[PDB]
């Protein structure tokens, strides 16, 4: 099976550069075209370019000509993307996609095999850990509680409940970009009103960019 | 440049029905060089159709691709629960390749009214100089809903941000979170804080309110 493993997520300042890798495993590497497709949050897919490693045949999109350089290391079966002149418009998830194998390995142009994606964030905002505030259940069926993860940068944060033991009825909302450069999301969960006195509800927030692990115990008002 | 435009924007169908998604090009697409991808939230796209009509390896037979020139279509003959996702078309021209904006296939279900909850800003947050009031709209359908904030019965504008979850893979519902941000002074200024929800499943708007410091 053909596997594509990309580099880790990155946070770059504007007008700097980013370098994303893509290691290929399994099938043949040198004779197929590896491409880079980026997807901005909530927007459509955008093809940047590609390369065929055997002849180092590169091919870029006109929107990124002179800004994007795609190379390949045949000895390690790795494909690299390097972009300069970064701005906030370049904040997106960058995928590395290889074209498909047809009859007897006939290349298929269409991108059949994909990597996991690499989040590249371009912003002047500094890395900050989140503040976790309890969304305490009402004094009043079913009761809803949760945690507010506010003022962190960059993405992502991971929210579990009771260290993963509580999964049913949980809703971790997509984060929004505040008026400042910081993110904020909320993670709620609906539980029986009778269990509020005998069941402990703890929200586990992890923001690895700041090495921040926070367990916040939510209790009624 | 070729611009791909997909239709419709969002489709609401039930499993076992036939789905037809259209993709129109701004000019003639070269010799049947059209692709169709499926994408589920949090994952990478999955190639469904290559070259207008070619079925990708492992893709089920219920997916079919058709069309020519400037009009193409992806047809799912009998919808199954795992087929509800976002679908993209792509043109592979020459030295350039573009995508469509995408069509989202959602599971259709009975109208569901939202369960509305309101959370005041915690004392631990108020000890930091800001106040975040939260309004939760849990499990509703369809996606369209309206949230209005009122501070001492005064409609707000600009100081509130909301976010909606993906469609739940079990009950096919949505959930909305609205956050109203105020200064600590502006929070201690007034008394009543309410969030009013308007939704198709509600004959009358549902207002969830609270008084400061009680
Ligand atoms: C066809 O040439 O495939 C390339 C192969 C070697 O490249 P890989 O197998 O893809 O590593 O044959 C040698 O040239
Ligand atoms: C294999 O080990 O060597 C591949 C070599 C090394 O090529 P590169 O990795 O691209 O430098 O291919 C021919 O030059």
């Amino acid at each position: 099976k053909v596997q594509l493993v990309q580099s880790g997520a990155e946070l770059k300042k504007p007008w700097s550069s980013v370098r994303v890798s893509c290691k290929a495993s399994g099938g043949s590497f040198s004779s197929y075209a590896f491409n880079w497709v980026r997807q901005a949050p909530g927007q459509r897919l955008e093809w940047l370019g590609g390369i065929v490693p055997l002849v180092s045949s590169t091919n870029y999109a006109q929107r990124f000509r002179g800004r994007v350089t795609i190379s390949a290391d045949r000895s390690t079966s790795t494909v690299y993307l390097e972009m300069t002149g970064l701005t906030s418009a370049d904040t997106a998830v960058y995928f590395c996609a290889r074209e498909g194998e047809g009859w007897f390995g006939r290349p298929l142009r269409a991108f059949e095999f994909w990597g996991q994606g690499t989040l590249v964030t371009v912003s002047t905002a500094s890395t900050k850990g989140p503040s976790v505030f309890p969304l305490a259940p009402s004094s009043k069926g079913t009761a809803a509680l949760g945690c507010l993860v506010k003022d962190y940068f960059p993405e992502p944060v991971t929210v579990s409940w009771n260290s993963g033991a509580l999964t049913s009825g949980v809703h971790t909302f997509p984060a929004v970009l505040q008026s400042s450069g910081l993110y904020s999301l909320s993670s709620v969960v609906t539980v029986p009103s009778s269990s509020l006195g005998t069941q402990t509800y703890i929200c586990n927030v992890n923001h690895k960019p700041s090495n921040t692990k926070v367990d916040k115990k939510v209790e009624p008002k | 440049e070729i611009v791909l435009t997909q239709s419709p924007g969002t489709f609401a169908l039930s499993p076992g029905e036939r789905a037809t998604l259209s993709c129109r090009a701004s000019q003639s697409v070269s010799g049947g060089a059209l692709a169709w991808y499926q994408q589920k939230a949090g994952q990478a796209p999955r190639l469904l159709i290559y070259g207008t009509s070619g079925r990708a390896t492992g893709v089920p037979g219920r997916f079919s691709g058709s069309g020519s020139e400037t009009d193409f279509s992806l047809t799912i003959s009998r919808l199954e629960p795992e087929d509800f996702a976002v679908y993209y078309c792509q043109q592979y021209g020459t030295s350039q390749s573009t995508f469509g904006q995408g069509t989202r296939l959602e599971t259709r279900r009975t109208v569901a009214a939202p369960s509305v909850f309101i959370f005041p800003p915690s004392d631990e947050q108020l000890k930091s100089g800001t106040a975040s009031v939260v309004c939760l709209l849990n499990n509703f359908y369809p996606r369209e809903a309206k949230v209005q904030w009122k501070v001492d019965n005064a409609l707000q504008s600009g100081n509130s941000q909301e976010s909606v979850t993906e469609q739940d893979s079990k009950d096919s519902t949505y959930s909305l979170s609205s956050t109203l941000t105020l200064s600590k002074a502006d929070y201690e200024k007034h008394k009543v804080y309410a969030c009013e929800v308007t939704h198709q499943g509600l004959s009358s708007p549902v207002t969830k309110s609270f008084n400061r410091g009680e």
